[PDB]
RNA sequence: AUGUUC
RNA sequence: GCCCGGAUAGCUCAGUCGGUAGAGCAGGGGAUUGAAAAUCCCCGUGUCCUUGGUUCGAUUCCGAGUCCGGGCACCA
RNA sequence: GGCGACACACGUGCUACAAUGCCCACUACAAAGCGAUGCCACCCGGCAACGGGGAGCUAAUCGCAAAAAGGUGGGCCCAGUUCGGAUUGGGGUCUGCAACCCGACCCCAUGAAGCCGGAAUCGCUAGUAAUCGCGGAUCAGCCAUGCCGCGGUGAAUACG
RNA sequence: CGCCUCCUAAAAGGUAACGGAGGCGCCCAAAGGUCCCCUCAGGCGGGACGGAAAUCCGCCGGAGAGCGCAAGGGUAGAAGG
């Protein structure tokens, strides 16, 4: 069970575009933070693929923090040559992502599940990531 | 009424005494 | 004209006015006219003055009633459910606690009727 | 006049307070503010009319003729259609306001739906307080008065009372007092 | 209108049961066969049972209860 | 002036 | 999958301009009859597709899609 | 504990729809009974219930009992009302040793309802309808408004 | 298919594409001239018929109220009541 959505309440209108803002991100909120690579925008999919295997991976249980939100769908008008509209609308959502921006931070689990959880997270999508220290916080 | 008291179209339809059929 | 909270009446004689109000037992009424004798056979209207205001107070003050008779009301029933009493779950339930008969009539506590239906099939007699 | 509050707060109330309290300036102290008076129904058009008839005896019953506010549109309304008027009002500060009361209180008062009780409660948490209602001939002058008639009506109060401290002290200081 | 004045009612055996909680002291709570007698002080919180004619329906017995009875606190037959 | 079943 | 037109109670269907919702049937129950069918009698069970708007107010003006019907998709 | 269980459908009885309905001081008149360990006169405490107490008849003189429906004067002005009972609280009662479920009441307070019921289905040709009552059995004491029994009043009407 | 507010639009001003989200073809005698007058939305609570919401008073809170009807700007030294 668990088959819904989510994406502001509503609607916010449905246009924009892109660019790359090189990456962002600060210190963290949470413990063995998890660190991107690669600058794009997000599906609501490529997510949900991750947190899973870690988590039953994480059997008793896991937990990390979860840095961003959704933003913009899409369009890709289905089929032919192209005017107006708005396809691929309620078809996927993005979330804003920045070269290396952060995404999250485990805890509760030590480097036993805890490394494997980035090294493996990462692994679900086609960049990577490393660990948290510092910085401040 | 018929089926009231404190008269006597109950007391007969019932059969009560009381302070409402001695006498002195 | 105020024998208490807010005494109404007036437009007639006693013998017209009188106990047609709520905690109502025409006793004391021979009595304001027995003790001492604040006869019936005088208009409201003319109620004499000195008779109006000795029979005001007369039973406004000291006299608990009225109000004090809803009072009773919840102790009885309320007092009842708030501990262990069968006939407790009568009033609370619309049911008439005065415990008499059984599927003849309710207009009581609750009072009308919703229904439901029958053995399909099911006769009248 | 000079009767009653008069020379009973203006050489009583203050004789009390003295020691039954310590308090420092005058202008200062459980004073006063204003005496407020406001009504409200819910019916509008019935006829126009009606509404006027309040319009007729209420206002100068009190013995004062104050500012109107009827009507307010042929809408829908949630809570009725009614053209939307509300009710009336004014206030007082002047002898109207003394003699005046001195007799609806220690008359119409106890004359109450149920004596032997008093809302001192219905407090705000300063000089601010209020209590609804639904009366007429309670009156000392109304006795009666108007069968034909009948409505309800409401009541607001402002002192210093920097809480219902002052205010409640004016409760027992003649009168009003405790629901108990 | 509790009429009766005295003498009203009560068994002999529950007595004998009574004095001894107010005697040798409150003890242990107990337990009945059947049914029908006055209510009084000496007695109540000191809970028993009450085996409705069907199956036991005790009631820790209080003060509400001033000094009615029995009889309305006394439930049984089914319903819901 | 009009009317069906065991 | 373009557009026009299409989702009332059990369901067969109304509702020219918004603010006190229907009928036909329906079924409920009384009054029938030997029993039963044809009655006479009286009622209430609808969030009028969820969701999102104006207006104070929306079943009736406004979109979204799940779906519903008509027309819809030719030389090439 | 329990057939004296509750959400609703038919019956058959007692009453409000009240202003020929209202009440009282008082004042007038039937039959059938039925009386034993039975009907209790009658004075009264008691506003009362009850009960005390005590005679008859030893039994058709002694009991039920007086009346009821009336007379009258004296007293409201169709209001859903000097209407009305649901009802709801209690105070005493009383047979039963004892009455919470359910007792039968002396007595205090309560105002559902409702201006006469769709469609219908009910007796009865003379006292006939209709009405106000009194006593029978049963139960030890009972909600028997039962069916049993007797009368002070007493209409209509029927082409066919 | 004529026009109305913002986006696109790359900070003067312009700026295009069967690109996104909204609109008008009316109305006004008073919704108009003119002069003295407020405050707001509203959060609090005190408080009949007042469950948000009947309504009223003190606190705070300057515009988010609001100013024929879209959007936008202006605006409480208000057009605005």
């Amino acid at each position: 069970m668990l088959m819904p959505r989510r994406m502001k309440y509503r609607k916010q209108q449905r246009g924009r575009l892109k660019g790359a803002t090189k990456g962002g991100d600060y210190v963290a909120f949470g413990d063995f933070g998890l660190v991107a690579l690669e600058p794009a925008w997000i599906t609501a999919q490529q997510i949900e693929a991750a947190r899973v295997a870690m988590v039953r991976h994480f059997r008793r249980g896991g937990k990390i923090f979860i840095r961003i939100f959704p933003d913009k769908p899409y369009t890709k008008k289905p089929l032919e040559v192209r005017m107006g509209k708005g396809k691929g609308n309620v078809e996927g959502y993005v979330a804003v992502v920045k070269p290396g921006r952060v995404m999250f931070e485990v805890a509760g689990v030590t480097e036993e599940q805890a490394m494997e959880a980035l090294r493996i997270a990462g692994h679900k999508l086609p960049i990577k990531t490393k660990i948290v220290r510092r910085d401040a916080y | 009424g018929k089926g009231d008291r404190r008269t006597r179209r109950g007391k007969i339809w019932r059969g009560t005494y009381g302070k409402y059929r001695p006498r002195k | 004209a105020r024998i208490a909270g807010v005494e109404i009446p007036r437009n007639k004689r006693v013998d017209v006015a009188l106990t047609y109000i709520y905690g109502i037992g025409k006793a004391r009424a021979k009595e304001a006219l027995e003790k001492t004798g604040i006869n019936p056979a005088t208009r409201v209207k003319d109620l004499t003055e000195a008779e109006v205001v000795r029979l005001r107070e007369y039973v406004e003050n000291t006299w608990k009633l009225e109000g004090e008779l809803r009072a009773e009301v919840a102790a009885n029933i309320k007092r009842l459910m708030d501990i262990g009493c069968y006939r407790g779950l009568r009033h609370r339930r619309g049911l008439p606690v005065r415990g008499q008969r059984t599927r003849t009539n309710a207009r009581t506590r609750k009072g009308p009727r919703k229904t439901v239906a029958g053995k399909k099939k099911a006769p009248r007699k | 006049l000079d009767l009653a509050l008069k020379r009973k707060y203006y050489e009583e109330v203050r004789p009390e307070l003295i020691r039954r309290f310590g308090y420092q300036n005058v202008w200062e102290v459980p004073r006063l503010e204003k005496v407020v008076i406001n009504q409200g129904l819910g019916e509008a058009k019935e006829d126009a009319r009606i509404l006027e008839k309040a319009a007729q005896e209420l206002a100068l019953i009190t013995g004062q003729k104050p500012a109107v506010t009827r009507a307010k549109k042929s809408i829908s309304n949630f809570k009725l259609r009614k053209g939307m008027p509300i009710g009336l009002r004014v206030t007082l500060r002047r002898d109207r306001m003394w003699i005046f009361l001195e007799k609806l209180l220690n008359v119409a008062l106890p004359r109450i739906r149920d004596f032997r009780g008093l809302n001192p409660n219905s407090f705000d948490g300063r000089g601010n307080y209020n209590l609804g209602l639904r009366e007429q001939l309670i009156f000392p002058e109304i006795t009666y008065d108007m069968v034909d008639a009948l409505r309800g009506m409401d009541i607001a109060v402002v002192t210093t009372a920097e809480t219902d401290e002052e205010a409640r002290a004016l409760l027992e200081l003649l009168g009003f007092p405790f629901r108990k | 209108p509790r009429s009766l004045k005295k003498g009203v009612f009560v068994d002999d055996h529950l007595l004998e049961k009574v004095l001894e909680l107010n005697a040798k002291g409150e003890k242990r709570l107990i337990k009945t066969w059947s049914r029908r007698s006055t209510i009084v002080p000496e007695m109540v919180g000191h809970t028993i049972a009450v085996y409705n004619g069907k199956q036991h329906v005790p009631v820790y017995i209080t003060e509400n209860m001033v000094g009615h009875k029995l009889g309305e606190f006394a439930p049984t037959r089914t319903y819901r």
